[PDB]
């Protein structure tokens, strides 16, 4: 029993036996376990290497035209806004069809305020993406819970600027200190001060993959030490007893 | 925005008195009275002599009040929502 | 890290098998399972290769079993991910952002002789675009 | 030769005690990119403590935090299980005591020779300092899971494993030796 | 116009009838051998 | 290849003289462009297309 | 080597021939499809218009029988755009090529 159940561990492992059954049926026996174990073991390498590689291939979205082609992560504008404008009247295919995907889609993708918008970018646990503007996203990207991240670069061109009343006095010399500020990077201190500074936010398998069957091997190479033990322990003392 | 504000006020050497905007709104023309609200509105009824915020550049904002350059750029953009287990090595076959 | 705890596991299985083999005097030896022999053993059964010897007791083979249960499993994640390696050609970029060139040296980057750019460069009040400098 | 041989399992013991020890100690684990006294900086992270290392705040040593609850996220009870044997290091210290086991009993089996079965328990407690030891280092890579290089104590810790190993199978040689050498005298 | 996963038991299901088969054969066997030198 | 964000932000105007007539009617179209979304038109087929 | 071979997927629509560049594609040098492809907003027809135009060498053909045997001769490097009845017609005649 104990020699049986030892040639059949070493033949699901495909290793080194002592011994061989040599009746008819004991060969049988061992014949229907090597087909077995040989398509078990082939089955797991090669769902194995599926995995691995499906992983592999796995492309993650990062342009607007990946957004366009896939349609299972849905995504939407705000239910108004210069956003709603510009994907109506933009001419450029991907727009269109993302536009034409936004307008003709159930449940509406669509959302009230930009607040809803990130909750329920938030709460859709990857489902839904949003269409925002950069710097928004940005400020957004680096406040807790740190869960949302902008990808890709910006759709359309847009700026902010310096309002003055038409026909004023501020207005050009407002325009050339925008224009130094720009110059001398204070601009950008400002937009690193106020969106990150005060911010609140591979190919080869790797030890954690295989962690458990490491696991295993020590709690085995414990096991069988310790009942080494205790059957070195057992004979000593019927030894000892005996004589 | 205040400090951007500050920096304009210590180039061209004034004192500034901050408000909010009365309605919390940006701005926009309304097609039933063709009255302006919000800062441009704001600037444009003469309550206000500048506006520092996040106005958009437009072309129907342009017509009717100055815009200096950009001091910040952006566009529409995307926001997306963002360990293999200790016996993962059994995953190949169903338990 | 995965090949040096092969060789660490490899090391402990060996010293494990040889000890459980002969330290009972009872067992003096009927088994040939010295150290050498204990190395060999393992060796063989990493690589699939069958064995001249096999352990005989129950603390043995429980070594044994667990280390062919090891094997097989890494052999099998090594096919399997030099499988996914050969299948799916990834193309990885060294230098993404400017910081990345910053931190970095190997690569090396510059401006105009006199322009735009490197006057920008020149007078910075960022640590990144400082250390570009 | 018995007294080379005892010389020998004396100095590995002696030696991997002093490597585990150092390993746990100080700090040279691993090199790796993060945060100090909590910007970004090239600092070297051990087993308790991270420090600079030519950075703004160079010298200084920030106690690593192994339960990231600052978004309360538990995942499962593995994880927290996993945390929580890297924090205790547990491993690693059990190692570091198996091998003082080891080397206590060395010393005693000097004073007893005719009790043998003191030098097999050193044996033993080698090999399960061994043990001990490479599951302490798969937990340590494992909470590394969740650029980077190894110190010098890493290394230390895998040569005091490896010396472990041979010192348990020479101390195993030992308690065979004695007990072919009392069955050759008994016979007679 | 609005319009990998474990291999489970059943991919497998053919090899464990076929083990099972080739058990249940063996036992025919040596019962079959075993009744013969009986006999 | 091009990596990485733009490491600051600069723009690219239609410079008129100063005190001319052409320059509001300018400005004007240049925003009524922008707004329609031609400009990235000829930018795409300048850029990209071609 | 069986996993690439099994997910290569041959051209069935217009749509995979303008998603791609390897096997080029292009109509007749003065016809009415050149003007349909020129005067068209669907996504598809636009972009292998734009594929025409920017082509280099240039992938317009002066004739029917120049255009098929370009094909015939680039052993499978080229696509040819034409009448669906005139097409089924030479792909049944001899020798079998296209």
């Amino acid at each position: 029993i104990f020699n049986s159940l030892w040639f059949s561990l070493g033949a699901f492992m495909q290793q080194g036996c002592d011994i061989s059954p040599r009746s008819l049926s004991g060969r049988i026996v061992g014949g229907v376990w090597w087909f077995f174990t040989l398509i078990i073991i082939s089955s797991y390498t090669a769902n194995l290497a599926a995995f691995l590689t499906v992983e592999r291939m796995v492309s993650p979205i990062e342009s607007a035209e990946d957004l366009s082609k896939q349609t299972e992560i849905a995504y939407g504008t705000l239910d108004s806004g210069s956003t709603k404008e510009f994907f109506r009247r933009s001419k450029i295919a991907v727009f269109d069809k993302m536009w034409t995907y936004m307008r003709s889609a159930e449940p509406s993708v669509f959302v009230r305020t930009t607040a809803e918008g990130v909750a329920r970018v938030r709460k859709s646990k990857g489902k839904y993406a949003y269409l925002l503007e950069s710097t928004m996203n940005e400020y957004i990207e680096q406040r807790k819970p740190c869960d949302t991240m902008k990808v890709g670069g910006n759709l359309d061109s847009k700026g902010y600027d310096i309002a003055t009343p038409k026909g004023s006095s501020l207005g050009t010399p407002v325009n050339l200190a925008v224009l130094k500020l720009s110059e001398q990077g204070v601009l950008d201190k400002l937009k690193n001060k106020w969106w990150y500074d005060k911010g609140e936010c591979t190919s080869a398998l790797s030890l954690s993959n295989v962690a458990g069957v490491f696991y295993i091997l020590v709690g085995g190479l414990g096991l069988a030490m310790l009942v080494a033990l205790i059957e070195f322990c057992y004979k000593s003392r019927a030894e000892a007893k005996r004589m | 925005c205040v400090d951007l504000a500050a920096e304009i006020a210590k180039h061209c050497g004034f004192k500034y008195k901050l408000t909010i905007v009365g309605d919390g709104k940006y701005g926009a023309r309304d097609a039933d009275t063709k009255i302006w609200n919000g800062m441009v509105g704001e600037l444009v009824y003469g309550k206000a002599d500048i506006a520092i915020a996040p106005l958009t550049i437009t072309l129907v904002r342009e017509e009717v009040i100055d815009f200096s350059k950009p001091f910040m750029s952006l566009g529409i953009s995307i926001m997306i929502k963002k360990k293999p287990g200790v016996f993962s090595f059994l995953d190949p076959l169903a338990y | 890290e995965i090949w040096m705890c092969i060789v660490f596991a490899y090391i402990g299985v060996s010293v494990v098998l040889f000890l459980v083999s002969r330290f009972s005097p009872y067992e003096w030896s009927t088994n040939e399972f010295g150290i050498f022999n204990s190395l060999w053993f393992s060796l063989g059964a990493f690589m699939q290769q069958g064995c001249d010897i096999s352990p005989r007791s129950l603390s043995g083979r429980i070594v044994g079993g667990v280390w062919w249960f090891f094997t097989l499993i890494i052999i099998s994640s090594y096919t399997a991910n030099l499988a996914a390696f050969l299948t799916v050609e990834r193309m990885v970029s060294p230098i993404e952002s400017a910081e990345d060139l910053s931190k970095q040296t190997e690569i090396a980057y510059g401006t105009l002789d006199s322009g735009s750019t490197k006057e920008f460069f020149r007078r910075s009040k960022i640590a990144v675009f400082d250390k570009m400098w | 030769d018995r007294g080379v041989q005892m010389l020998l399992t004396t100095v590995g013991a002696f030696a991997a005690f002093s490597l585990m020890t150092i390993a746990v100690g100080t700090d040279y684990w691993l090199y790796s990119r993060g945060v100090c006294k909590t910007e970004e900086v090239m600092t070297h992270s051990g087993l308790w403590r991270t420090c600079c290392l030519e950075g703004n705040f160079k010298g200084l040593c920030k106690q690593i935090d192994h339960f990231p609850e600052d978004a309360d996220y538990e995942a499962d009870t593995a994880e927290y299980f996993l945390r929580a044997v890297r924090a205790s290091s547990i491993f690693p210290i059990l190692s570091v005591i198996l091998l003082f086991m080891g080397g206590l009993c060395i010393a005693a089996s000097e004073f007893y020779k005719t009790r043998h079965n003191i030098i097999l328990s050193a044996g033993i407690f080698f090999v399960s300092a061994g043990l001990s030891n490479i599951i302490g280092i798969i937990v340590y890579i494992s909470a590394n899971a969740g650029s980077y290089s190894y110190g010098w104590s890493f290394y230390f810790g895998a040569l005091s494993f490896i010396i472990a190993e041979m010192v348990g199978v020479l101390a195993v040689h030992m308690f065979i030796d004695r007990h072919k050498q009392l069955r050759a005298t008994a016979r007679a």
